[PDB]
This record gives C-alpha cells, sequence and structure tokens, in this order.
C-alpha cells in the first residue's frame, strides 16, 4: 500500500512509515524491471538480504524528472535542503520508477506542493510543516502578499504530456538503524530445491549433518523438531516446509 | 479506528490522575508529535498542548504529557469543578492520509443523590380525539437524580409499542423533571377500561390511573 | 482571532447543504483552514485541508469525491458544499486553523477553532404544528395548586420556544426538551402551578414561536366542565 | 477496578497426597525403545501437595498469593470451567512486569504489562432474566495501563459459563516453569471420574508455545471466577456461588527422573533418584527390571555441623587496662 495507493503525500509532509515484527525479501525488489533508477550506497544491492539491522524507516513523497540526481549525499540546491537533507552516513536505498498515468491528469494537477523559501538550514531526518511567510526585507507585513514577503510553499506543474525530466517520478527511500537491539525485521536465507537420497549437507536450525534425508515410516507428535535414538544420535529432522 | 481509548477511569479529588493513549507504530511511534484535546459538552474545544514540550497562552500548568516510546501519557495534579469533559488523543497517521482523533475518556462525577419523585398522570382532551390520533402523557418531575425506568399497563398486559422516554433536564431548585408519551388511536381509547403509568426509583414504585368513562 | 460559523441547519436526504465560514479580522489569508466534524457516538473525523493562497484541496482517503471546500480572498469566507446526504450526517461541524511549526515531529495542530454548525438530516420535515390545551379535573387538584399547560405535537424543526403571556409568566414555568419518535418527529410540554382561586379570573395563554416556519398559534385554555 | 470484601467464616486447606502426578515433556525431541533420565524440575511422588476448596456448600473462597519457585505443578478436575486465568508478578504495584494469561469465552489473552492489580481480582458471571444463559459482565481483573512492549494473542478456546454442583468429569493439568527468562506452559485435558484423591494413572503433558518474556517471576496467585443468579442478591460482600472446583498447587524440585519410551514416543512411565532405593536402582542401572543381585547407588557422607577454632589456650593480657 505504499507502493500502490490511490494517491500519495508531498515533500513537506510525506508518509513515514516504519517496518517492526515483521519478515521481508528483497529479491522481488530486485527482479521487478519497472523502476527507472535504483542506486543503493552503504550496501551491496545484491547482499543485503544476509546482513540484518534492526529497524527500518521508509519515507515515500513525489519528485519531478530533474531532480531525481539531487537524493544523494553532498550537494546543495533547492529541495535537498530546504525539504529533507541527507547526512554524511547515509547507508539508505532509494527506489524510483514513473508512474505518470495516475499521479496526473489534463487541465493541471496541482495537489502536490513543496516549499521553496527557508530562513536557514535544517537538520537531516527531519520535517518542515511551517507555512509562515518567509520575510526577505527588513519589516513586517502581517501576512499580506505585498513587498518583501513571499510564500514558500509553491505548487507544482506536473502534466502527463510532458518529457522525460519533468515528470512525476515516485521516489521511495529505504533506510536501516544500528542500534543496541537483536535483528527484527531480517532476510534469512529463503527456500532451495528440496533434494533426498543423496549424500548431501543441511542446516535444520539445530545442526549441521551430512548423510542422506530417507524417507521414514514413522509420523512424530506435531510439537517437535528433532530426534534421537538408543545410541544417543540426532538422526531424524522433521523438515520444516 | 486505529487509535484506542479507554471508555472511562476513575480518580480522586487530589490525587494523580494518568491516561494512555495506544495506536500503531506508523502514527504514533514513527515519531509525529501528538496533540490533546479537552471535549465539553456544550463549547467549542480548544488547544491544551502541542508537542508535548512547549505551553500554549491561557492554559493552567498543571497539565503534563509525553511520550513514552509508541504511546503517550497525560497526567494532572488535582480535580477542580471543570473536568467533566472527554480528553482525546490525535496524531497525524501516514495509512489514513491525515490526522485521526482517539476514543475519548469521560471524567465526571455522579454527585446525584437519591430523592423521591412525583408522577402526575393526564388524559387527553376532547379536541385531540378527532385528529385520528391520541397521546397519553406521563409528567414525572421533583426527583434526583434523573434516571427513571417508565413502564406501561393497561391492566392486562403492558404496553411495549409507542413508549418514549425523555432525557430529564436540571430545573432551578436542583431537581430533574422528565414526561413520557405513548403514541396510540382513540379507536382502541375507549374500548379499554382503563390506562396507567407505572415507574421505579430504587425500587419506590408509585402507581396512578384514569378512567375514560 | 475569531472564527463566526453559522446556527443550526436541517436538509432533506438527498440534498445539498450550503454552510460558511466567517473569521473576525486577519490571520486567515496565510495559513490553512480544515473541517473537523464531531458526532455523539463516535470519536472526532477529519474530511480535508484547504489552503487559502494557492487554493489546492487536501482531502483523506475515507471520504470520497463527494464535499468540495471552496475559499474566497475577496471577503475572507470559506464554503462548504455537501450533497447526497446520508442517514449517518447528524454531526457537527468546525472551521479549524493551523499553525506549522519545525521539530522532528511535524503534526498538525488545530490551535484555532470554529463556533459550530449543527446540521442535522432526517425525515418528517417541516410541517404545520398541532398544539392542543390541557385542564385539569376536580381529582386532579386536590389542595390549593393546579397543574396545567400546552402540549405541542408534530412541530418540525428545532429550537422552538413557548412563552406564557408574552413574558408575564416567570415562576412556576418549566420547558420539557424533544423527544425522537419512530416517524422522526418530537414532541415537547410546558406546565405551570398557579393557585386554585386565579382560575376563574385570570386566564393562561400559550404562544409557540417556530421561526423557520413562520407560525404562531394563539389557542384558548378553558378548564373542563365534566370534571 | 475492585472491591473489597467482607470477614466471614472460611475453611481452612487440606494436605493430601500425590500418585504419579507432574511428569511431562522434558525436551523437544523424539526418542523410542530408548530410557534416558536428565535433571529438569519435575515433581516427587508420593510427596505432601497443599489443597485448596472452591466448593460453595460453607461459602469457601480462598486465592492468597503464594510464592512462585522455579517450576510449579498447577492440578485442576475441571468440570464447568470456573477458574479462568492466573497472574504473576513480584509487588503486584505497577512497578514490575506482571504478567495476564486469562482464558476469556473469546479469545486467550496473554499480555504481559503493567496493570494495576488489586488485592484480589475476581470474575463475574451475571445470569440474565430476559436470556437463560450465563453471560460474563463483571470484569475485574485491572484497574489501567500506562505503557508496556509485549502483546500477543492465543488460539481462541471455547469454554462453558454455567456452573453445577455435580461431579467432575475433566482434568487439567497447568506446569509453569522459568529458566533463562523462557516461560513454558504445560497443558493437556484428560476425561476423569472422581472428585478427590487423584487415581495412578500416567498423563504426559505437551507444550504449546514458548513465552521468551526474559524477566523473573517470584510471586503467582490464582483467579477465580463466581456466578449471580436470582438466589443472592447480587453483591460482591457476603452473598454468592461459585459451583464446585479443587486445584492442587505444588512445587518442582529438582530431581531427575527416569522416562520411559515406547514405540509411539509418549511417556509411558517415570522413575525418581532420590525417594526410594527400589526406584534409585532402576534409574542408576537404567534398567526397569531389576535381578537378584548388589548394587551400588550412590555414598554416603556425613556432613559436619559444628565448626570450632582455637588457635590460642587463653589470650594472655598484657598490661594496658
Ligand atoms: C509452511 O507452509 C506450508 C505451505 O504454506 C505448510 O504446508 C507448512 O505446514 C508450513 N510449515 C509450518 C507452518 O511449520
Ligand atoms: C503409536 O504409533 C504406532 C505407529 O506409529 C501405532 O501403531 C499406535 O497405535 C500409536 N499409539 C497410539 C495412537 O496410542
Ligand atoms: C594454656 O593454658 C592452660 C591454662 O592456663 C595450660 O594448662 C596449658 O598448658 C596452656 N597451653 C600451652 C601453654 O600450650
Amino acid at each position: 500500500e505504499v507502493f500502490n495507493a490511490t494517491r500519495f503525500a508531498s515533500v513537506y509532509a510525506w508518509n513515514r512509515k516504519r517496518i517492526s515484527n515483521c519478515v521481508a525479501d528483497y529479491s522481488v525488489l530486485y527482479n521487478s524491471a519497472s523502476f527507472s533508477t535504483f542506486k543503493c550506497y552503504g550496501v551491496s544491492p545484491t547482499k543485503l538480504n544476509d546482513l540484518c539491522f534492526t529497524n527500518v524507516y521508509a519515507d515515500s513523497f513525489v519528485i519531478r524528472g530533474d531532480e531525481v540526481r539531487q537524493i544523494a549525499p553532498g550537494q546543495t540546491g533547492k529541495i535537498a535542503d530546504y525539504n529533507y537533507k541527507l547526512p554524511d552516513d547515509f547507508t539508505g536505498c532509494v527506489i524510483a520508477w514513473n508512474s505518470n498515468n495516475l499521479d496526473s491528469k489534463v487541465g493541471g494537477n496541482y495537489n502536490y506542493l513543496y516549499r521553496l523559501f527557508r530562513k536557514s538550514n535544517l537538520k537531516p531526518f527531519e520535517r518542515d510543516i511551517s507555512t509562515e511567510i518567509y520575510q526577505a526585507g527588513s519589516t513586517p507585513c502581517n501576512g499580506v502578499e505585498g513587498f518583501n514577503c513571499y510564500f514558500p510553499l509553491q505548487s507544482y506543474g506536473f502534466q502527463p504530456t510532458n518529457g522525460v525530466g519533468y515528470q512525476p517520478y515516485r521516489v521511495v527511500v529505504l533506510s536501516f538503524e544500528l542500534l543496541h537491539a537483536p535483528a527484527t525485521v531480517c532476510g534469512p536465507k529463503k527456500s532451495t530445491n528440496l533434494v533426498k537420497n543423496k549424500c548431501v549437507n543441511f542446516n535444520f536450525n539445530g545442526l549441521t549433518g551430512t548423510g542422506v534425508l530417507t524417507e521414514s515410516n514413522k509420523k512424530f507428535l506435531p510439537f517437535q523438531q528433532f530426534g534421537r535414538d538408543i545410541a544417543d544420535t540426532t538422526d531424524a529432522v522433521r523438515d520444516p516446509q | 479506528s486505529v487509535l484506542t481509548q479507554p471508555p472511562s477511569v476513575s480518580g480522586a479529588p487530589g490525587q494523580r490522575v494518568t491516561i494512555s493513549c495506544t495506536g500503531s507504530s506508523s502514527n504514533i511511534g514513527a515519531g509525529y508529535d501528538v496533540h490533546w484535546y479537552q471535549q465539553l459538552p456544550g463549547t467549542a474545544p480548544k488547544l491544551l498542548i502541542y508537542g508535548n514540550s512547549n505551553r500554549p497562552s491561557g492554559v493552567p500548568d498543571r497539565f503534563s504529557g509525553s511520550k513514552s516510546g509508541t504511546s503517550a501519557s497525560l497526567a494532572i495534579t488535582g480535580l477542580q469543578a471543570e473536568d467533566e469533559a472527554d480528553y482525546y488523543c490525535q496524531s497525524y497517521d501516514s495509512s489514513l492520509s491525515g490526522s485521526v482523533f482517539g476514543g475519548g475518556t469521560k471524567l465526571t462525577v455522579l454527585g446525584q443523590p437519591k430523592a423521591a419523585p412525583s408522577v402526575t398522570l393526564f388524559p387527553p382532551s376532547s379536541e385531540e380525539l378527532q385528529a385520528n390520533k391520541a397521546t397519553l402523557v406521563c409528567l414525572i418531575s421533583d426527583f434526583y437524580p434523573g434516571a427513571v425506568t417508565v413502564a406501561w399497563k393497561a391492566d392486562s398486559s403492558p404496553v411495549k409499542a409507542g413508549v418514549e422516554t425523555t432525557t430529564p433536564s436540571k430545573q432551578s431548585n436542583n431537581k430533574y423533571a422528565a414526561s413520557s408519551y405513548l403514541s396510540l388511536t382513540p379507536e382502541q381509547w375507549k374500548s379499554h377500561r382503563s390506562y396507567s403509568c407505572q415507574v421505579t426509583h430504587e425500587g419506590s414504585t408509585v402507581e396512578k390511573t384514569v378512567a375514560p368513562t | 482571532v475569531q472564527l463566526v460559523e453559522s446556527g443550526a441547519e436541517v436538509k432533506k436526504p438527498g440534498s445539498s447543504v450550503k454552510v460558511s465560514c466567517k473569521a473576525s479580522g486577519g490571520t486567515f489569508s496565510s495559513y490553512a483552514i480544515s473541517w473537523v466534524r464531531q458526532a455523539p457516538g463516535q470519536g472526532l473525523e477529519w474530511m480535508g485541508g484547504i489552503i487559502p493562497i494557492l487554493g489546492i484541496a487536501n482531502y483523506a482517503q475515507k471520504f470520497q469525491g463527494r464535499v468540495t471546500i471552496t475559499a474566497d480572498k475577496s471577503t475572507s469566507t470559506a464554503y462548504m458544499e455537501l450533497s447526497s446526504l446520508r442517514s449517518e450526517d447528524t454531526a457537527v461541524y468546525y472551521c479549524a486553523r493551523e499553525n506549522g511549526y519545525s521539530g522532528y515531529g511535524a503534526a498538525a495542530n488545530f490551535d484555532l477553532w470554529g463556533r459550530g454548525t449543527l446540521v442535522t438530516v432526517s425525515s418528517a420535515s417541516t410541517k404545520g404544528p398541532s398544539v392542543f390545551p390541557l385542564a385539569p379535573s376536580s381529582k386532579s387538584t386536590s389542595g390549593g395548586t393546579a397543574a396545567l399547560g400546552c402540549l405541542v405535537k408534530d412541530y418540525f424543526p428545532e429550537p422552538v420556544t413557548v412563552s406564557w403571556n408574552s413574558g408575564a409568566l416567570t415562576s412556576g414555568v418549566h420547558t420539557f426538551p424533544a423527544v425522537l419518535q419512530s416517524s422522526g418527529l418530537y414532541s415537547l410540554s410546558s406546565v405551570v402551578t398557579v393557585p386554585s382561586s386565579s382560575l376563574g379570573t385570570q386566564t393562561y395563554i400559550c404562544n409557540v414561536n417556530h421561526k423557520p416556519s413562520n407560525t404562531k398559534v394563539d389557542k384558548k385554555v378553558e378548564p373542563k366542565s365534566c370534571d | 477496578q475492585c472491591v473489597n470484601l467482607t470477614t466471614r467464616t472460611q475453611l481452612p486447606p487440606a494436605y493430601t497426597n500425590s500418585f504419579t502426578r507432574g511428569v511431562y515433556y522434558p525436551d523437544k525431541v523424539f526418542r523410542s525403545s530408548v530410557l534416558h533420565s536428565t535433571q529438569d524440575l519435575f515433581l516427587p511422588f508420593f510427596s505432601n501437595v497443599t489443597w485448596f476448596h472452591a466448593i460453595h456448600v460453607t461459602k469457601r473462597f480462598d486465592n492468597p498469593v503464594l510464592p512462585f519457585n522455579d517450576g510449579v505443578y498447577f492440578a485442576s478436575t475441571e468440570k464447568s470451567n470456573i477458574i479462568r486465568g492466573w497472574i504473576f508478578g513480584t509487588t503486584l504495584d505497577s512497578k514490575t512486569q506482571s504478567l495476564l494469561i486469562v482464558n476469556n469465552a473469546t479469545n486467550v489473552v496473554i499480555k504481559v504489562c503493567e496493570f494495576q492489580f488489586c488485592n484480589d481480582p475476581f470474575l463475574g458471571v451475571y445470569y440474565h432474566k430476559n436470556n437463560k444463559s450465563w453471560m460474563e459482565s463483571e470484569f475485574r481483573v485491572y484497574s489501567s495501563a500506562n505503557n508496556c512492549t509485549f502483546e500477543y494473542v492465543s488460539q481462541p478456546f471455547l469454554m462453558d459459563l454455567e456452573g453445577k454442583q455435580g461431579n467432575f468429569k475433566n482434568l487439567r493439568e497447568f506446569v509453569f516453569k522459568n529458566i533463562d527468562g523462557y516461560f513454558k506452559i504445560y497443558s493437556k485435558h484428560t476425561p476423569i471420574n472422581l472428585v478427590r484423591d487423584l487415581p495412578q494413572g500416567f498423563s504426559a503433558l505437551e507444550p504449546l508455545v514458548d513465552l521468551p518474556i526474559g524477566i523473573n517471576i517470584t510471586r503467582f496467585q490464582t483467579l477465580l471466577a463466581l456466578h449471580r443468579s436470582y438466589l443472592t442478591p447480587g453483591d460482591s460482600s457476603s452473598g454468592w456461588t461459585a459451583g464446585a472446583a479443587a486445584y492442587y498447587v505444588g512445587y518442582l524440585q529438582p530431581r531427575t527422573f527416569l522416562l520411559k519410551y515406547n514405540e509411539n514416543g509418549t511417556i509411558t512411565d517415570a522413575v525418581d533418584c532420590a525417594l526410594d532405593p527400589l526406584s534409585e536402582t532402576k534409574c542408576t542401572l537404567k534398567s526397569f527390571t531389576v535381578e537378584k543381585g548388589i548394587y551400588q547407588t550412590s555414598n554416603f557422607r556425613v556432613q559436619p555441623t559444628e565448626s570450632i577454632v582455637r588457635f590460642p589456650n587463653i589470650t594472655n593480657l598484657c598490661p594496658f587496662g
């Protein structure tokens, strides 16, 4: 529902999702063949499912096609410094794709907003929802569209008949947290092909034994996982598949 | 919806009374600030505390707000004569794409001692019979508190049709009063022998009957 | 500042409602304005918020495309339009103001609220009210105090007031509230307490004022002769 | 919220004897045709166990705060499902991480939080006049709760709310252990036709779900439910009814037990090694049958009860006074 929804949010107030007490697989997010750009700093894009962390912070907002290069640590501009700042120790993983047939319509879709003016810089990972008129001059104006007072929040120009570098791009960033806590959301070895009657090596959560897997004729009680024998040897392990 | 709250909480006038708001990990536990409001029955709600760290102008400093992980807490010290309202917990939810309020807790004292009621039964007048309807009224007055169970009978069976009870309002001498109607037709009004209104109040049952003929 | 809203309003189940939001002074053309509703029985919902500077709508996913909120810059007022009403629209709306800030939370707060607009809808629409006299009997009066009054039946809508002799009677008056019926209608009562020695000299007249219907019925009260 | 009770005439608890009770699965592996011994918390046979009554016909209602040791044995010959749940904690003043494992009529609620436990939390079943069924309405277990982390919902279980005064038809055993902060629950229902003096039958106990709470538990207390019929005025001061129930509270001792495993893999017999010298011979030899001969089980060491240390005879006082 974060990826596929009826509508999205803006950049001054974006959607914040926390992934806790869950398990996921990042293999279906790589073989989709539908994303435009894919950058993943701090960790390799194909070896991030084995190493897993504490928490996953995912933020979702919309951005134009010419500003997708601004979501990176170590540059200055207009959007990456007034709406969402990227720190130096940024191990996030950004995913962007084009869905111009849903977030735009004929006549002018101006439902999403952005902030243009700001007094000073802001700390990264901080949301700014201030709707105050940024004063440019030295005199107070008391909320009027007069001189030396301009509104920081301005509208977009999304049109579905545009080119490539100015279309509404759905951009999401997946950041990880590293604290003194055990692994919660994690990627565990998935599920390989089941083979039998060969000299194989398996690791069923309690042991690493090398041998064969013959079909037994005894059914176990539905509360055990392993099985010993007379000679005190674990030679019967229930397959969790 | 996504925010649940206890239905009622008890407290003492002089001790510390605390309340909690529990939701999900995407609206309150994600990092968004919480806002507490007071819903007084008879005026518009105002702002009490925003962000659980600042104090607006016009609010006392007895309210304390804190966020312990995924849940927010509100603690007060001393129960005055203005805390007969409801407390709601409001947080910005991303799954609903907007702000959503909580359930609401009631914290009002009963303060309703017992008294002796007095009923009056009035039969319909002559001008009301030609309107193809019959409104049997049942007025109760000078009682405390306003919790009266109204039942009707026709000397042979209880009436379970057309029964209505109104909410009692406060009088000028700190009493309550209410009335009960019975929507009937004049065709069967003269066929029965009598009509009566039976009520109870802490076991006290007062009966009054009239006769159309 | 202060925000002034309209009073009570009733409509039909399937028609459109037209309420407004007035602002006293300024600080209305610079901050966002939202609409918060409240119904007895459930919590408080949030329809959407409208920015008056750019004129951009921002609703929620729980409300479909049936309500539209507009703004005006010439007189600094806001209007609310909602058609195809249902049976659960009996609630009250509030004209609220939003003041954003900076921080890690950055949540929308409602520091300034409105007055309130009671918008109730049901069947049994406005018709002609019917009032009936009530007279005490010889059995209902045992001492030197008699009970009598006037009952109002089949009246709509609220609120309706009852006066005794154009406000000349103050001590001993009691106005009873309304009650929902099976047909969606209301009924009230109003009785007084007068000595028995004034029943043959001074007359008691009830006058009902129904400003939404513009009906003023002036009826006579007389004691019964058979009892 | 909770209310206080009124002082009345109660009945003192009695002491009965157990007969081959308190045997469960000591591990999560499969064993067959092997006689293996382990060192876990079990119940010694033919030991003195406490007995508490719950019948009405009088007015027996005792629910004391018993100290929770390393492994307990809670056996109940339940008939009409009177006992609802159990609570845990140390001081019960919203200071530690208390436990609440209750079995309601809708679902099992296992909520480890900081509820405000009163002096005597009990469930209330009120009898409706128009509806001829026993429904629970008085939910008086705790007052409130501020913030907690663990919350788990178990499988739904249907219960009967109607209480009678007849003989029991079922028997339920519960084992609560706490090793390395992990909570263990061993439960299995077994039909039996008896009132008291439990038979010498054998029945294993299988676990359902392990709860990694990671806290220490030193006290525990059971919860009882009462009925509110038309014979009682409906006040919880002196007039109530509780049906008929009998629960046993036993403390598991760290004693080694020899288990028997058949071809099916279930527990058939249990042999102790610190209760009887006949049972000590069978587990030490790892055989359930003993022939004629002399064997050696253990040793006999006499522990010293006194310890004297006398370095001088008399301390000669040099002149300092
Ligand atoms: C794993 O899933 C399969 C199919 O979804 C099921 O047959 C099997 O019982 C599951 N194993 C478990 C729940 O341990
Ligand atoms: C135990 O299992 C065996 C075969 O696995 C079966 O023959 C026997 O009846 C079972 N015992 C029971 C179900 O009590
Ligand atoms: C200790 O003192 C006692 C009595 O004063 C004496 O009989 C004994 O010999 C002494 N032991 C010595 C000096 O080792």
